[PDB]
RNA sequence: AUCGAGAGGAUG
């Protein structure tokens, strides 16, 4: 119900977005997925302070493990980047501090899940930093395992971040992408031995277009329209927002030029 | 600095796909002009050429050597062509074995052309500028 | 006539394997094994020990 | 001036053969100005192709033989059957001036 | 009970060993050029002498500890299997479960070792699946740039 | 660790080639690259 | 031979090497780390003070920096500490020991160094990470690859030397090898495998891609070439745009086989002025051949031009390739079901032609060839019967291969591999060998204890029927083992001869230099030749051209 | 049926029981 | 390297964004050049790869065991029944552009080893420093920060080039140069240097 | 040990302007701009939405060397038209699509069940 | 060592899934194949993260101090 | 630091 790009969703859920992105230039749809993959910001642990660690794993091994853990990133947009907050080092408006206390209680095995993480700083009342669980059993990932007199005391300072800086900040997982099922654009040349047609399978995407018809001659003037994507969320941002924030971030850094360009005109000609 | 250079009507006699898909070597001859044959390379993916056909073939060279080819926009600027199929090329030699006759050697950035007749003694020059137009 | 056979023989060795070395090279070699009267090997018996230069 | 004449003999038989009157006027129809060029041009090109006093051709030659030798270590020689000694083994004799050679051979015509 | 005999090299001169227990003494058909078989399978000598005495355990057993790591070594050019033999000894992983307790000059351990998706029946006795030294990585064979 | 504990040495006709009699006793492929190649054997 | 003829030396480095498609030919990737540590003695001249005083102050830690400053009285000011390290007034005559910077003289070798081309000068381009990076096409003269090979580097300390590096040792100068009249550097692997692809008749590029590529070539005249096809849809040929890498006034002629100035299947190679006319570009052309483009472009335009050519070619091919794709699967070593059958039947009438030559010899009818044993003429006989058997079956698989076959397409380019390799992988691997003779009797009158005695049949004596795809069998495996082993054995212990030879040759010729009288003489003045190589000509500036005064009719010569 | 002879897989069961004894360094130990 | 003498170094790293990608969304963890295949002739590497796919997919284990009735035909009769190109090829899309790659690409799971030898443990440079006791030449090894060897074999290559002043440097300025006093008659080093 | 910090793919050091704009010496009415700390997400898109303008003669980008973040756009247009404007007009078009994409997507999302 | 979080290639969180896996074998009497499909692991980039895992951790903890 | 041994990397 507009004049530009035409999206139509078929199936979508808590974690999956199946849609045809009609009527766009290719160069766009691509740049959409990339900025998606690794340009939207998120929160993830980015500093570990170790009190005691008598586990079988070594310090930096768990450190790394923590990074990867999916932290909630909803109202993330109203948290300054730690590299700007005039606060010396970390603070409350630029970081969510976390704490981890686990000991080998009994003689049987003591699992250390993420549910065992404790927010300590003021959330100034915003949706951010609650580590994420999807496990039916109610347990968030798995950090380390314990036996007897094994202690583990940690302090996590999670920060704002972009995947382009490190993949622990990726909200993306895997992004499905395809254009033109029956190859009518001859963008590919099939390798074969006999009937190229029986040699490759047809994607589910073929039921949404027509056969090429061998009796018709090759269509020259033809550009790439209509793309068959499918985005999957890691969970720190709902599915919908990833695609929405993506579009925003793109639009954002596209204008940060359109502006910066204008900030060089009334610079040399003015004074 | 314009105008045609050669004109005739030719008959397709052999369409050879020599281990290719996007190209053909075509053997076509002349009408009423008896001793005159033509060997051309035609991208069949765009302009399909079946055997037992007839093509109007025109040379001409109309409309700082190359002035950076500027995108078509032929809707407002008057064109040089009412033809289904055009190509730009170069001539690399003119064969004169005995004859009585004469032969031309052309290269459209890869596709080759050998033509055969005699009444072109003042028509074709040892030059860069050379086009090729085809219809029907 | 020796100079010529020694060359042919050095040559037939290089060329027997698909290789090619410009005449002007093997020639120089072949010649060094010649100017000293007769056939002069490429060992401490052949070259050197010929009032050349002690340090060398 | 005798050695000088003789050391150029070969090159000229190419020169004379390619700058033959029946040629410089038929195969490749040269003008006046375009000839004095070709001529004046070959002179300078030739003088460029002289060896430079300084060049150490000693090392050069050894290396130029030792390398392809370094690549001779192959097979060696499975037309099959030599049956004569070839490869490094032979080259070892050739340089030792070997009295006892594995495959001596007469060849008569 | 007399079913296995420790044979040395000298005594190996007087015996006629079979290769495949089953296919080396069943009967005639015969097969060779007789219809029908699987076109895609390999061509085997065939048993032609029959006055055997012994029979081999399983041919894969001609191999060594490092070599039995190689998947399908009988599809490789020989000198290659010798290379892998030297490198397998310079790969990286778990070298003993007690690495956190020993005190030896220099030792490397892999953050996340994996049992390979393709294995030898002989890896089983070498306990490679419990102490792997590689990762099943996704790999592409293409040109892509020129790096 | 396993491959070192099963190592065969040899001091100094043609004692580097893999000899028919090696079948099933010494491993064909296992052997060191260069330097002392074939004088050393793995069982 | 260890402390005088060859010393250890300072101002030197070493590290793993890796390729760079976007590096220049005479260049060399030198990690900041190293560039931070190697230093070059430079004097203070009113020409440099401004940049120097800046470097001094910049400190030994920010790349364009410097440790140490040498005064009149010969003092040594260590810039890693001291008190006046932020102070300091540089006047003329003093020296600053700056770090190594872009575009500098470095000598860059790789052992074993058995060439002049093993030691060459490169230009510095300081980079991130920790490898020495270099241009793929400077691969062949060093014999390097990137499977873990290390390389060395030496930094000059005096101007005389600096010159003496970039005037004689400079890489572009070395493009034409004085060893064999020919060019020793070329277009290798990816770029070569693709600069075939791009030049096929079928290969058409269009606007979006076309423009990028033009932009891709540096010093591109800034002129779109008129599209070959300008019919329904403006498209360019492959060859069309590659021609833009190639300079002007450069001419080339070939004629492979069926080359009638039309070429049924783009045979030969005709190049006029700055463009190309017909043919497919590959090894024979763009490769380091005798009559190839590189030999032509070098003697004609210069080194520096040819050196910039290498860059352009790659820069374009690479791009095109990168966005077209190339691969190799196992389907690239399968053959037709009808063919696979025909191969096994072309081994069966050649394993039977051997049973008769045995069946004969055994009833004493086989006459011995004059001068050889009865057993010698049987052996020679069979061995040939089995080789002819494989190349018959081999070249039966090379006719069954499709044109879309990636493995085939590499040979057709010349990037890697040849005929044999196809036959191995798909048809049959062939007979084995040691000492020259087929498989021996290690055990008494047999080969393995899985055989009877006195059995000279193919399978008993080491003929692997099966191919690398179908898989070897147990005995076969073990034989091929005895064979391959011989390879490693030689290279291990034979090289120590092929390398002792080199030392002798070198040591016996060594001091033979051409003098200012043009005669070839040694340390004693003793003449060796009276004109170097019989005519005083530098091997470099030479090429084989026919003397059309020999072959020819007693009569056609008059003509 | 305890009579029919060893086949394909059966050939391994023997191996494992060989190693179940001598392990991997028996020559060294013995 | 992998598991068939197929050794090599890492030349570069690309982020999941600039990498080729299948329509399923998968990225490859690493890319090797199809050129080091036909020349050195390792077919098994190619098979293991086509097996291990089928293993990951069906969620079973891989039977690479040497002599067996296992066929590259009977493998690909499996991968086919698994919605795939029976010889391992997979349509990919470029990264920078997302334009469908003209030629399909063989791509799959393949066990890869991580040998020792890492650049930062080979890397070495020196510009002056540690000298030897006897020779007054630079000391050997990189674990003493020493200099590299310019062996006769490298002296040769230099003389070939006719670069003379450079080779006087690589034997005086760097390394060894020393000053002594001699005699007008005898010509030994007996001279008593009572300098100043 | 020589690896350069990751935040160097988006942040800008001392005296590093986000755009440098330069006159092409080769052909008249042409320009070559140098985007800092950007890549194929940006370059590619600007080029295509720049070839839609019938008033443009030449456009294309390049990424010098994959170690550094930075591409180059080169633009030549009809005489009597500054390319800065051709850039300007292009960037708006993109935004106008995205702003409308975003809306169209919401209109859908709100609808779906799950 | 210990199950990793997120598959290297893709990223889909796999760290929470290890227990579930084991529990679907020994308790639910299934094969590794269908056990991976109950877990939401469709792509095979992930499938090899869990299939080819080895849980050395169990034998590590086996030591005392 | 010096002398002595062994293992490995690059040409296969
Ligand atoms: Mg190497
Ligand atoms: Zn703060
Ligand atoms: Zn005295
Ligand atoms: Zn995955």
């Amino acid at each position: 119900s507009e004049e530009g790009p035409q999206v139509k969703i078929r199936e979508a859920s808590k974690d999956n977005v199946d849609f045809i992105l009609s009527n766009v230039d290719l160069a766009m749809a691509n740049s959409l997925r990339r900025v998606m993959i690794a340009e939207i910001p998120t929160l993830a642990i980015d500093s570990v302070e170790v009190e005691t660690n008598t586990t079988v794993l070594a310090d930096e091994f768990i450190a790394h493990r923590l990074g990867l853990i999916p932290l909630q990133s909803m109202d993330i947009e109203q948290l300054e980047y730690s590299r700007d907050c005039f606060c010396e080092d970390h603070c409350d408006k630029c970081s969510v501090v976390l704490t981890l206390q686990a000991f080998g209680e009994s003689e049987s095995t003591t699992n250390v899940y993420s549910k065992d993480l404790v927010i300590v700083s003021n959330l100034m009342g915003r949706n951010i930093g609650h580590p994420i669980i999807q496990d039916k059993e109610g347990n968030g990932v798995l950090i380390c395992k314990l036996r007897k007199g094994q202690e583990l005391k940690l302090t996590c300072v999670a920060k704002k971040g972009i995947a382009k800086e490190h993949a622990k900040w990726g909200p993306a997982a895997a992004i499905e992408f395809e254009y033109d099922p029956w190859n009518k654009l001859k963008h590919t040349d099939y390798w074969y031995e006999q009937d190229s047609a029986k040699e490759w399978p047809q994607s589910k995407n073929c039921e949404y277009e027509d056969p090429p018809n061998e009796g018709d001659p090759f269509d020259y003037k033809a550009q790439a329209d209509t793309f068959y994507m499918n985005v999957e969320s890691v969970g720190s941002i709902p599915v919908d927002q990833v695609v929405v924030r993506g579009i925003d971030t793109l639009q954002k850094k596209v204008a940060s030029i359109l502006l910066a360009l204008t900030q060089m005109d009334q610079d040399k000609v003015n004074f | 600095m314009s105008n045609t250079l050669f004109d005739d009507i030719f008959q397709v006699s052999e369409v050879d796909p020599g281990r290719y898909n996007k190209v053909c070597r075509i053997e076509a001859a002349s009408t009423t002009q008896d001793q005159c044959k033509l060997t051309l390379d035609i991208n069949v993916e765009l302009f399909p050429v079946a055997a037992q056909d007839s093509l109007t073939v025109t040379i001409a060279s109309s409309l700082s050597a190359t002035r950076s080819w500027r995108p078509p926009q032929a809707g407002d600027r008057s064109l040089a062509d009412d033809y289904d199929y055009v190509m730009y090329g170069t001539a690399y030699k003119f064969e004169e074995v005995s004859k009585d006759l004469i032969a031309v050697y052309y290269s459209f950035g890869g596709l080759l052309m050998r033509l055969e007749g005699n009444y072109r003694n003042l028509n074709n020059l040892k030059q860069e500028n050379a086009y090729l137009l085809i219809r029907r | 006539a020796g100079r010529a056979a020694l060359y042919k023989e050095v040559y037939n060795v290089i060329a027997s394997d698909g290789s090619y070395v410009n005449y002007r090279h093997m020639a120089l070699l072949v010649d060094v094994m010649t100017t000293q009267g007769g056939l002069t090997s490429v060992t401490r018996h052949g070259f050197n020990r010929s009032n050349t230069g002690a340090l060398m | 001036q005798n050695a000088q004449r003789d050391a150029v003999t070969l090159f000229c038989c190419l020169l004379r053969s390619r700058l033959a009157t029946r040629r410089v006027l038929q195969e490749y129809r040269l003008t006046k100005q375009a000839f004095d060029w070709v001529l004046s041009n070959i002179e300078a090109q030739f003088l460029r192709s002289v060896v430079h006093p300084g060049e150490m051709v000693g090392v050069l030659a050894a290396q130029s033989i030792g390398e392809p030798a370094t690549q001779m270590t192959l097979n060696t020689f499975h037309v099959a059957s030599k049956k004569v000694t070839s490869g490094v083994p032979r080259l070892k004799e050739i340089l030792n001036v070997a009295k006892n050679m594995k495959t001596p051979s007469l060849t008569v015509y | 009970e007399g079913l296995v005999e420790y044979i040395d090299a000298e005594e190996e001169e007087s015996i006629l060993i079979a290769m495949q227990p089953e296919d080396l003494e069943p009967a005639e058909a015969n097969e060779e050029n007789d219809l029908d078989v699987d076109p895609a399978k390999r061509i085997r000598v065939s048993h032609h002498a029959t006055t055997f005495t012994h029979c081999e355990i399983h041919p894969s057993m001609i191999l060594g500890v490092a070599a039995s790591i190689i998947p399908f070594p009988d599809h490789n050019q020989s000198p290659r299997n010798t290379y892998q033999s030297a490198m397998g000894k310079q790969a990286m992983g778990v070298f003993l479960t007690n690495y956190n307790v020993r005190m030896d000059t220099m030792a490397n351990i892999l953050y996340y070792p994996q049992k390979p998706l393709g294995t030898t029946r002989a890896m089983e006795y070498l306990k490679f699946r419990e102490l792997p030294a590689g990762q099943n990585a996704i790999v592409a064979i293409a040109c892509y740039s020129g790096y | 660790t396993l491959s070192h504990l099963r190592r065969t040495n040899t001091p100094i006709a043609k004692p580097r080639q893999l000899h028919n009699t090696h079948w099933g006793l010494v491993c064909p492929a296992e052997t060191p690259e260069g330097q002392a190649c074939g004088l050393v054997k793995n069982l | 031979r260890g402390n005088l003829m060859g010393k250890r030396v300072d101002f030197s480095a070493r590290t793993v090497i890796s390729g760079d498609p976007n590096l220049e030919l005479d260049q060399v990737g030198v990690p900041k780390s190293i560039a931070k540590t190697l230093t070059y003695p430079e004097v203070v001249t009113p020409y440099n003070i401004d940049r120097l005083t800046q470097l001094v102050r910049n400190g030994p830690n920010e790349h364009p920096g410097a440790k140490y400053v040498i005064r009149d009285s010969g003092d040594r000011i260590d810039l890693r500490y001291s008190k006046r390290a932020g102070d300091i007034q540089l006047q003329y005559g003093w020296k600053v020991e700056r770090h190594i910077m872009d575009n500098d003289p470095v000598l860059f070798n790789r052992q074993p160094s058995l060439h002049k081309m093993s030691m060459m000068a490169h230009r510095v381009k300081v980079i991130p990470y920790s490898t020495f990076r270099l241009n793929l096409s400077v691969t062949s003269p060093y014999n390097a690859d990137f499977d873990g090979d290390e390389m060395n580097l030496h930094v000059p300390q005096s101007e005389e030397t600096r010159a003496e590096l970039s005037q004689l040792c400079a890489v572009p100068l070395q493009i034409v090898s004085p060893q064999s009249n020919k060019p020793c550097m070329g277009i290798v692997q990816d770029t070569l495998c693709g600069i075939r692809k791009l030049t096929l008749r079928d290969t058409f590029i269009e606007l979006d891609q076309v423009l990028n590529m033009l932009y891709w070539v540096p010093d591109w005249d800034g002129v779109i070439p008129t599209p070959a096809i300008i019919k329904p849809k403006p498209l360019w040929s492959g060859k069309q745009i590659l021609s833009v890498a190639i300079p002007n006034g450069i001419h080339l002629q070939r004629f492979d086989e069926g080359t009638t100035l039309l070429s049924p299947k783009d045979n030969g190679m005709l190049i006029i002025d700055g463009q190309i006319i017909f043919g497919v570009v590959e090894k024979k052309t763009v490769g380091s051949s005798n009559g190839g483009l590189i030999h032509v472009v070098t003697r004609e335009k210069g080194p520096q031009v040819c050196a910039k050519l290498f860059g352009n070619i790659q820069k374009v091919v690479n791009f095109w390739l990168l966005h077209n794709g190339f691969s190799t699967g196992i389907g690239d070593t399968i053959a037709d079901g009808p063919t696979m059958r025909e191969i096994t039947e072309t081994i069966a009438e050649a394993k039977k032609k051997v049973l008769d030559v045995t069946k004969e010899a055994q009833a004493n009818l086989l006459t011995a060839k004059h001068g050889m044993t009865l057993r010698e003429s049987f052996e020679d006989n069979v061995v040939r019967f089995l080789n002819e058997a494989r190349d018959k079956a081999g070249r039966l698989a090379e006719v069954n291969l499709k044109d879309l076959n990636n493995v085939k397409q590499m040979v057709m380019a010349g990037s890697k591999g040849s005929f044999i390799n196809i036959a191995q992988m798909s048809a049959c691997v062939g007979q084995q060998s040691v000492e020259g003779k087929r498989i021996a009797f290690g055990f008494v009158d047999r080969t393995l204890p899985h055989f009877s005695k006195d059995d000279y049949s193919p399978e008993s004596k080491g003929f692997v029927e099966n191919s690398y795809l179908r898989g070897l069998t147990p005995q076969e495996f073990f034989f091929h083992a005895m064979g391959g082993r011989e390879g490693l054995i030689d290279t291990a212990v034979k090289t120590a001869e092929t390398g002792y030879i080199q030392r002798r040759l070198v040591k016996a010729l060594e001091d033979i230099m051409v003098h200012y009288d043009n005669t070839t003489r040694n340390s004693l003045g003793n003449v060796i030749q009276f004109i170097y190589g019989e005519d005083g000509m530098d091997a470099a500036h030479i090429e084989k051209q026919s003397l059309d005064t020999i072959g020819g009719s007693d009569a056609a010569f008059e003509k | 049926d305890e009579s029919a002879p060893i086949t394909a897989e059966d050939s391994w069961a023997v191996i494992s029981a060989f190693f179940r004894e001598k392990g991997l360094v028996s020559q060294q130990l013995d | 390297a992998s598991r068939h003498g197929q050794k090599g170094t890492i030349g570069i790293t690309y982020r999941r964004e600039d990498m080729p990608f299948t329509a399923e969304g998968i990225v490859p963890d690493l890319i090797i050049n199809p050129h080091a295949i036909p020349s050195r002739m390792t077919v098994a590497h190619l098979i293991e790869c086509l097996l291990s796919k089928v293993a990951a997919l069906s969620g079973n284990e891989g039977d690479a065991s040497p002599f067996t009735d296992i066929t590259v035909e009977g493998i690909s009769k499996l991968l086919r029944e698994h919605g795939y190109q029976s010889r391992g090829f997979e349509v990919m899309y470029n990264g920078h552009t997302g334009k469908k790659l003209m030629a399909q690409i063989f791509f799959g799971p393949t066990y890869y080893q991580r040998l020792r030898h890492m650049v930062d443990d080979k890397i070495h440079a020196r510009a002056r420093g540690p000298m030897q006791v006897l020779t007054r030449q630079p000391v050997e090894g990189r674990s003493r920060d020493g200099g590299l060897r310019f062996g006769e074999m490298e002296r040769d290559c230099m003389i070939a080039h006719g670069a003379a002043s450079f080779l006087k440097e690589r034997l005086m300025e760097a390394s060894d140069a020393f000053r002594v006093h001699i005699c007008g008659i005898c010509g030994l080093m007996t001279v008593i240097a009572k300098l100043n | 040990m020589n690896a350069p910090d990751r935040f160097e793919l988006f942040l800008l050091g001392e005296g590093e302007s986000k755009l440098k704009i330069d006159p092409d010496t080769k052909a008249p009415n042409a320009v070559v701009i140098t985007f800092e700390k950007e890549d194929h997400t940006l370059g590619n898109l600007i080029r295509a939405e720049l070839l839609n303008d019938r008033k443009v003669l030449f456009a294309a980008y390049k990424v010098e060397h994959p170690f550094f973040a930075r591409f180059k756009l080169r633009i030549q247009t009809t005489e009597g038209y500054d390319p800065k404007d051709a850039l300007k007009n292009a960037c708006n078009s993109i935004i106008n699509k995205l702003g409308a994409l975003k809306t169209n997507f919401e209109t859908e999302w709100n609808l779906q069940t799950l | 060592m210990i199950v990793p979080v997120r598959c290297f290639s893709c990223g889909k969180v796999v760290g929470d899934k290890w227990e579930s896996y084991l529990n679907l074998l020994q308790e639910d009497e299934l094969d590794e194949g269908t056990a991976l499909s109950r877990l939401g692991l469709k792509r095979y980039c992930c499938r090899r993260m869990i299939l080819t895992h080895v849980d050395l951790i169990e034998k590590f903890l086996r030591y005392n101090p």
